[PDB]
């Protein structure tokens, strides 16, 4: 009559039962994101409705067990993660209201027109175009057409939520997206929500110093892009980032490059003349895998695994992406080519299936990840190990006279640095403007104003137009008008580079972070297995601590990833001024 | 010479809990044939050596005859614990015989999914060694007795398998045969030739 006994014994029945439906629903949907046609999609239909309504009704029933008086610590989590799943229901009427909302606003979003539509036209104009007006005509254009459409939504829809997460015993929305990295256990690996906001904080003063010095390099190469169009000691003009929101840096390379009479490693030619094909790629990326520590892929991997495009005449979106369908199968579906991006790719993808299959012994409902942040800082180290010149030139890709000259680790940092750090600002100031949105700090007439002035403080970009209440500029992002979280990123950004410090440390190299390679070591290969099969029946904090040592966010590893590019770049600044002061406009 | 065709090559087994029993007496065995067959999985034998069992023989010989999955193979031996160690079949720790097991994935496996094999998840106590249970009782788990109808609390005792071709090695159907020998003191009446 003990609960504990009573909950084993529901978990038992339902575990049996979900590993079943979900691999009938997973086998539904692989089947029309491989073929497409228009019978494929009802059975997706009708698979995915009766899996949800299963478990909809099994999460009802799960809710009478409580989860105080239960004291095993396995079976408390996997309840928990039970009851809290399907727990969103607050009323029909208002969801049926929220749901049509939802659409409505994910739909706006797509067939938006300007007539050029956005991904096929709007990418290209921002990302090659180098002309002033042009750029400020798309950029005006989108965000008058879509978010003056989306204010009253949007504001509908922040109450609406925020009902929502008052009713399930939450603080508030923001609440509720913050207790993925809630952890319970013994005395120093408890993590509270509140702390969170906290900790964020404190890394981004770490990284100050290196992004504002980047800043300038930025904007003193951008004085020769355009003659007499923006300040010298101001902020960037929102327009001229490389993206249509800045997020992304990376097409600012051809401008701001620092030699460039030296061009980098590139490898497709040689893989062209040498006769390779799409299955020696994943041969290597499997040989990569198997001399670290790691188990070899599964003799169905290559029998079902997708791997080209087929040309009998079948429509595929062959979008890269690594499937774990259960009961012992494991998929890797992507377009390959004889280049290098692809070549990358597939060790990301092969990390991905390996860390799918390092917890394939765990219960059902902790077969996840530690958190929302791990699972791709898994699979970028691989890719990082991967495109060394080291390692290239002991699979035969270069010959072995070829040298390393300090121009090109310079150009490959900076070209490195122009997608990593220069996206953590971006990140931070968005997931902290919705989070006081959500809380209720920045009351419903003054958001704009909030969001430009945090825009200047923060990250350092002013806007060349004057913008009213009237326009919504937030809700022009993707990541916002469907909703989803947004701090992973952040998250990932730090996690990736702490393990490959730890990972090269214990490894056994000398010399700079960048030039590290984990071939043929097995002890970095079992230091990581001891995280990977740990699985989401843990905490976070001992999951982190089995690989660096560590219980928290440390952001020295990232510091010293870019150490080298640090010295480069304080000497090139001398002369010049490092820092913005919020005082100028472009129109005034 | 008795028919060990009759029983490995079966066209049909029978599930874990209703296991089939045969009794194999008065007879030839010639069981070079067996363990130089290179197409099995595992023939761990215990109590007896592989190569001297065509010298020593025995009066009666037990078969067992089922189909499992692939990763619970390793709970059918002495001392061994689980869900169908404990619930369905269970060995003596005192076991002189072999334990032989292959993989069936061409017959035991449909495009649609076979459900017709059935095991045991649930049960009051533990299985005396070499026992079987069939009854369909409903299992009764709370105080409140639930009686012909399960609800809360209350759960049918057997369950499917869902073999389907596309899955791993873990996952696949594992056909078993258990050879039992017994020494009474009843004469000798079958082992090999001269
Ligand atoms: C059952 O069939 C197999 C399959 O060829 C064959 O070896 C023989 O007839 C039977 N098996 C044994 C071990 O005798
Ligand atoms: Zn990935």
């Amino acid at each position: 009559s003990t609960i504990e006994e009573l909950a084993k014994t529901f978990l038992e029945k339902f575990n049996q039962e979900a590993e079943d439906l979900s691999y009938q629903s997973a086998l539904a949907s692989w089947d029309y994101n491989t073929n497409i046609t228009e019978e494929n999609v009802q059975k997706m239909n009708d698979a995915e409705a009766k899996w949800s309504a299963f478990y909809e009704e099994q999460s009802k029933l799960a809710k009478t067990y409580p989860s105080q008086e239960v004291q095993n610590l396995t079976v408390k989590r996997q309840l928990q993660a039970l009851q809290q799943s399907g727990s969103s229901a607050l009323s029909a009427d208002k969801s049926k209201q929220l749901n049509t909302i939802l659409s409505t606003m994910s739909t706006i979003y797509s067939t938006g027109k300007v007539c050029f539509l956005l991904e096929p036209g709007l990418d290209e104009i921002m990302a090659k175009s180098t002309d002033y007006n042009e750029r400020l005509w798309a950029w005006e254009g989108w965000r008058s057409v879509v978010g003056k459409q989306l204010r009253p939504l949007y504001e509908e829809y922040v109450v609406l939520k925020n009902e929502m997460a008052r009713a399930n015993n939450y603080e508030d929305y923001g609440d509720y997206w913050r207790a993925d990295y809630e952890a319970e256990g013994a005395d120093g690996y408890d993590y509270s929500r509140s702390q969170l906001i906290d900790d964020v904080e404190r890394t981004f003063s770490e990284i100050k110093p290196l992004y504002e010095q980047l800043h300038a390099f930025v904007r003193t190469k951008l004085m020769d892009a355009y003659p007499s169009r923006i300040s010298p000691t101001g902020c960037l003009p929102a327009h001229l980032l490389g993206d249509m929101w800045g997020r992304f840096w990376t097409n600012l390379y051809s401008l701001t490059v620092p030699f460039g009479q030296k061009p980098n490693i590139d490898v497709t030619d040689t893989m062209v003349n040498q006769g390779w094909d799409a299955e020696r790629i994943f041969k290597e990326a499997e040989k990569f895998f198997v001399s670290v520590g790691l188990p070899s892929m599964t003799q169905g991997f290559w029998e079902n695994s997708m791997l080209t495009e087929p040309g009998d005449g079948r429509k595929v979106v062959c979008h890269p992406t690594a499937w774990d369908l259960g009961k012992g199968d494991f998929r890797i579906k992507m377009c390959t080519k004889v280049t290098m991006d692809n070549f990358l790719t597939a060790h990301h993808e092969m990390g991905h299936i390996q860390y799918d299959m390092a917890y394939a012994t765990q219960p059902f409902l902790l077969r996840n990840g530690a958190n929302e942040g791990f699972h791709e800082a898994v699979g970028e180290i691989m890719s990082l190990s991967a495109a060394t010149p080291e390692h290239l030139k002991s699979i035969g890709l270069l010959p072995y006279d070829f040298h390393e000259d300090n121009e090109t680790e310079i150009n490959f940092l900076l070209k490195q640095a122009l997608t990593i750090v220069g996206t953590l600002p971006f990140t931070y100031m968005l997931e902290k403007w919705r989070w006081m949105v959500f809380k209720g700090e920045i009351p419903k007439e003054q958001w704009m104003q909030k969001w430009w002035e945090m825009k200047r403080e923060i990250v350092g970009v002013v806007e060349p137009m004057p913008h009213d209440e009237t326009y919504c500029d937030p809700a022009a992002l993707f990541h916002v008008a469907n909703d989803y979280s947004f701090i992973r990123y952040y998250t990932r950004t730090i996690y990736q580079f702490q393990f490959q410090e730890a990972l090269c440390q214990a490894a056994q190299h000398e010399g700079p972070l960048h030039k590290c390679d984990i071939s043929n070591s097995t002890e970095a290969g079992q230091k990581l297995l001891n995280m990977l099969r740990l699985g989401r029946s843990e905490p976070w904090t001992l999951a982190l601590e089995n690989v660096v040592g560590a219980k928290n966010m440390d952001v020295r590893p990232l510091l010293n990833y870019f150490e080298p590019l640090f010295t480069w770049l304080k000497e090139q600044n001398r002369n010049s001024f490092v820092g913005w002061s919020t005082e100028w406009t472009p129109y005034a | 010479l008795c028919p060990f065709g009759e029983v490995f090559n079966a066209t049909r087994f029978a599930s874990v809990y209703a296991w089939n029993r045969k009794r194999i007496s008065n007879c030839v065995a010639d069981y070079s044939v067996l363990y130089n067959s290179a197409s099995f999985s595992t023939f761990k034998c215990y109590g007896v050596s592989p190569t001297k069992l065509n010298d020593l023989c025995f009066t009666n010989v037990y078969a067992d005859s089922f189909v499992i999955r692939g990763d619970e193979v390793r709970q059918i031996a002495p001392g061994q614990t689980g869900k169908i160690a404990d619930y369905n079949y269970k060995l003596p720790d005192d076991f002189t015989g072999c334990v032989i097991a292959w993989n069936s994935n061409n017959l035991d496996s449909k495009v649609g999914g076979n459900y017709n094999y059935l095991y045991r998840l649930f049960r009051k106590s533990n299985l005396k060694p070499f026992e079987r249970d069939i009854s369909t009782e409903i299992y009764q788990a709370g105080s409140t007795p639930c009686n012909g109808v399960e609800g809360f609390n209350c759960y049918f005792p057997l369950q499917s398998y869902g073999f389907q071709p596309t899955n791993g090695v873990g996952y696949q159907p594992y056909r078993v045969v258990v050879l039992s020998f017994e020494l009474l003191h009843a004469p000798a009446t079958v082992c090999g030739p001269k």
